[PDB]
This record gives C-alpha cells, structure tokens and sequence, in this order.
C-alpha cells in the first residue's frame, strides 16, 4: 500500500526555543566613543572660532581704516 | 552618599546626568584658565572708531602712528 508516511529515519529535529543573539558593544564603549567625539568637536570649534575671531578683527579693522573718506 | 547615587541612576539616569552636567557647568568655568583670554577676547574687539586725542605735550604711553611700539599690542592672541 502506499499512504502519506513519515520517513523510516524520520523527521529532523526541530528547533522551537528562544535564540536571541545579543549584541553590540558595552556601556562604557559608547560612552568613552561619545566622550571622544564630544572633545574632538570642541577642540575644532574652539581652533575654528578662535581664527574666525581674528579675520573678525581684521575687517573690522579694514573698516575703521576706511571710515574718514566715507 | 554611594547607594543614594546608584538607586538615582538606577531609577532615572536622565536627572543624574542633567544635574552632572549642570554641576558641571557651575564649577568649571570658576576654576577656567582661558575666561580672563575671552575678556580680552572681547574688549580687543574694534567695533566703534578709536578717535585720537588732543595734545598737551605730556603723554609718553599714546604714538603718532599705529606701528609705532608705544601702545598695546595684539600679540597674545596672534600666538595664542
Ligand atoms: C540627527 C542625526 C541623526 C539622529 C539619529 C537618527 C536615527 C536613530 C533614531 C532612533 C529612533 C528614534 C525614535 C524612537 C524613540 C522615540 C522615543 C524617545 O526618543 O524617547 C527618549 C528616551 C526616553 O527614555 P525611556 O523611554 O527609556 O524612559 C524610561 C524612563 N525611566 C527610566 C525613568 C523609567 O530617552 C530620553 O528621554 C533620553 C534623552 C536622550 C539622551 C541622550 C544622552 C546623551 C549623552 C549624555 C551624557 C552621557 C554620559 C554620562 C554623563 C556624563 C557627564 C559629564
């Protein structure tokens, strides 16, 4: 006869737990990167300011050279 | 004062580091070195024009011509 049988070994083993992988880095690993970047960010803005300050007063002192013909 | 602070940062870490941050924020610029650079910073700053004065004879700090060495310099923050 033939019918719907399952296989003479059978059927493979199933997998039905729980399998979450957790991941990423720790805590203090994103921490210290945000630390790092915060100060990197300041010391470019505080090099970047400090010339924009002296073309500032460069300008500014072009303008008052300029001012007694105007 | 360590158990306080660790059940604070266990229930809400958003106000342990506002107020980190705002300590922070008091007291560092109190113990700053570079806030008397920005208050020259900002008094070096030549908004309005720097008109001369009249001559009696006696001032040995004022100069004729702006490269002249007599008067204040600009040096400080040229270098910084
Ligand atoms: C603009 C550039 C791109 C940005 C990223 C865009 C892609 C990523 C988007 C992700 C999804 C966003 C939308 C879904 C979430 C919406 C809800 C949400 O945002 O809720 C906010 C959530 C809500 O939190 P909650 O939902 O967990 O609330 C639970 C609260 N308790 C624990 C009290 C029960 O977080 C906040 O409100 C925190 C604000 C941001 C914190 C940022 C911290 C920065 C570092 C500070 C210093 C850290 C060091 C320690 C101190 C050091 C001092 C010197």
């Amino acid at each position: 006869v033939k019918q719907d049988m399952p296989p003479v070994g059978g059927y493979g083993p199933i997998d039905y737990k729980r399998n979450l992988p957790r991941r990423g880095l720790s805590g203090y690993s994103m921490f210290a990167v945000g630390i790092g970047a915060l100060l990197f960010g300041y010391w470019s803005m505080m090099r970047w300011n400090r010339e924009r300050r002296r073309l500032q007063i460069e300008d500014f002192e072009a303008r008052i050279a300029l001012m007694p013909l105007l | 004062v360590a158990a306080f602070l660790k059940n604070v940062w266990a229930k809400e870490p958003v106000l342990v580091a506002s107020f980190a941050i705002a300590g922070l924020a008091v007291i560092l610029p109190t113990l700053s070195p570079y806030t008397k650079y920005s208050l020259m910073i900002n008094r070096a700053t030549p908004y309005n024009y720097p008109v001369p004065l009249r001559d009696d004879g006696n001032m040995p700090d004022v100069p004729s011509h702006p490269q002249d060495p007599q008067g204040p310099s600009l040096e400080w923050l040229k270098r910084l």
